[PDB]
């Protein structure tokens, strides 16, 4: 399951970061929760939320409200946009998968990661 | 039934992911509630109930206390309905 | 938010070691739910183990994991030059995932 | 019994995750093994069994029309 990270590098403040990954090796459609996940400059890694085929999403609380992702199945394209940027938001987005979601098993750990695009507000 | 059944109470799986309270709706539409923590913490059901709504409000889990301080209520979750 | 703290910010050695790192809590993680992971410099993050005992296939042996609750750790037993790099906590038995501070070799 | 229920078979949980060939010793240790995918293909035991390894070799699944992963493995 390769999973390539692709988007927008410069986003100005308050405007909305739209970054999708592609599935690769496997089926959107699959059992597996695609997580976006974000890795600040120098300090801790973040969970920015989930989504599942059926668009199931799953949000971090403190960036419930500015997060939307969403899932084109037709492109087997998992995006994530930010809205309303406060300038600390610059990071490497990662992709992510987890498997289950289908059933009741799922696993949380994120084992097939992706490379992640740096975008500088 | 057809579920998972411990001291003649008989939960059944419901796979749609919904929130806390429209898992509450449908437990109480299909004349039932959602699993309580007390009786499912020690019992083996927590392997299977696990991230998994309570009637408390919050996903079930092994801890004993300290429940989520975080808000849970927006999110998204399998339930069971006795 | 449990947030999870790594006590050796940069454990610097030579290769050779029994190098420890470890990683604390602020409420227990259920079940020991910790999974860390591995971030070379640009290549993609792996997953060394899940369980905080349980290595995930294509990691060697070298990694053992131990915890339970508060405390939870790593131990590398010796040290190859293809082997030293960041390394992350994450416990995924609250709400939201939570990850941990590096621990750069 | 402990676990799951269906035309008198006994389901039991192991949340261990492991591969296949672990999974296929700790199920002959009990004296049972995987579950077949044509059993639980048409019941509601689907529900719980997804993403859970099978004897095939390949997770239980309903689509469709590997050694190097590790998933929830059941046992009858």
């Amino acid at each position: 399951v390769q999973l390539q990270e692709s988007g927008p590098g410069l986003v100005k403040p308050s405007g909305t970061l739209s970054l999708t990954c592609a599935v690769s090796r496997a089926s959107i459609s699959s059992s597996n929760w695609w997580s976006w996940l974000r890795q600040p400059p120098g300090k801790g890694l973040e969970w920015i939320g989930e989504i599942f085929h059926s668009g199931s999403t799953n949000y971090n609380p403190s960036l419930r409200s500015r997060v939307t992702i969403s899932v084109d199945k037709s492109k087997n394209q998992f995006s994530l946009n930010v809205s309303s940027v406060t300038a600390a938001d610059t990071a490497v987005y990662y992709c992510a998968r987890s498997q289950g979601g289908s059933g009741l098993f799922r696993a949380k750990w994120f084992d097939p990661w992706g490379q992640g695009t740096l975008v500088t507000v | 039934c057809n579920g998972l059944y411990y001291q003649g109470s008989c939960y059944i799986l419901h796979s749609d992911y919904k929130s806390f309270e429209d898992a509450k709706a449908n437990c109480a539409a299909e004349s039932s509630t959602l699993p309580n923590k007390s009786d499912v913490l020690t019992t083996w059901l927590i392997d299977y109930v696990e991230d998994t709504w309570g009637s408390d409000g919050n996903p079930i889990t092994k801890t004993t206390s300290d429940y989520q301080d975080s808000d849970v209520s927006q999110e998204v979750r399998k339930y069971f309905c006795t | 938010e449990i947030v999870l703290t790594q006590s050796p910010g940069t454990l610097s050695l030579s290769p050779g070691e029994r190098a420890t790192l470890s990683c604390r809590a602020s409420q227990s993680v259920s079940s020991s739910y910790l999974a860390w992971y591995q971030h070379k410099p640009g290549q993609a993050p792996r997953l060394l183990m899940y369980g905080a005992s349980s290595r995930a296939p294509g990691t060697p042996d070298r990694f053992s994991g131990s915890g339970s609750g508060t405390d939870f750790t790593l131990t590398i037993s010796r040290l190859e030059p293809e082997d030293f790099a960041v390394y992350y906590c994450q416990q995924y038995g609250s709400s939201p995932r939570t990850f941990g501070q590096g621990t750069k070799v």
